[PDB]
């Protein structure tokens, strides 16, 4: 996250942390993801198509820190890796980047709530807010595009959707923009997602509801003028999603 | 890896 302020796990108790183990045993940062059910993290196709393998991965829940023990965490494996079959990465872009995970402990419990978990709503099929809605995205994200470490304190920030038409414009992404996508950035180019934000909420206010409207997909630079991040649109995948939420 | 990509991997 570029900009904005450190944060704890209990404004964002939704924040999924999602973690891959090696060959050699090290364990590193993979990806954000959200609770949209006791049972299940939604995430990104990209952060995991490389290794699509679910013994391998480690999702934490009620973590404020990357590589630091949070009081209230709680950890699980993956009983299912589900990556959307029609993903695609372009020259710029990804495309139907979304994926589910479904977390089960070594106990073979889903997640409870508490101070510092809860699940996050899902929006009502193909219902957005509307563009200049301001919206939240947290992650573990590099603060500054040029950085090589990431944070070790967990991150938030406002942003606020853009127009698919001004998001279309050329000099912003001109074409690779579609309508399963959505497009938010600071007014003044000053506070972003980054890299490492990728698989993360962007939740907005929908109703009376937080609700996770995006996922971190990508972006050219970091805070760059002209140039938003560009999310999931959840509300056009809410069929794949149900089809596999019903176990 | 697409050259707008935000994963720590690309
Ligand atoms: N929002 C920006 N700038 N991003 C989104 C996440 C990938 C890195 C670039």
């Amino acid at each position: 996250i570029i900009g904005g302020e450190f944060t704890t796990i209990e404004n964002q108790p939704w924040f999924a942390a999602i973690y891959r183990r090696h060959r050699g045993g090290s364990v590193t940062y993979v990806c954000g993801g959200s609770l949209i059910s006791p049972c299940w993290v939604i995430s990104a196709t990209h952060c995991f198509i490389d290794y699509p393998k679910k013994e391998d991965y480690i999702v934490y829940l009620g973590r404020s820190r990357l590589n630091s023990n949070t009081q209230g965490e709680m950890k699980f494996e993956v009983e299912n890796l589900i990556l959307h079959k029609d993903y695609s990465a372009d020259t710029l872009a990804y495309h139907n980047d979304i994926a589910l995970l479904k977390i089960r402990s070594k106990e073979g419990r889903c997640a409870q709530p508490s101070r510092t978990i809860q699940t996050i709503a899902l929006p009502s099929m193909y219902n957005d807010p509307q563009f200049g809605t301001s919206c939240e995205i947290t992650g573990f994200g590099k603060e500054q595009s040029t950085d090589y470490l990431y944070p070790e304190q967990l991150k938030m920030t406002v942003v606020k959707l853009i127009s698919h038409r001004e998001c279309q414009q050329p000099h912003y992404y001109g074409s690779e923009v579609t309508t399963k996508m959505l497009c938010a950035a600071d007014p003044q180019w000053k506070t972003d997602s980054c890299q490492g934000d990728s698989g993360g909420p962007l939740v907005c206010s929908l109703q009376g509801r937080m609700t996770l409207t995006g996922i971190v997909s990508w972006g050219r630079g970091c805070a760059l003028k002209d140039k938003p991040g560009v999310y999931t649109r959840v509300s056009h995948f809410l069929p794949w999603i149900r089809s596999h939420t019903k176990e | 890896c697409p050259a707008y990509s935000a994963y720590i991997g690309c």
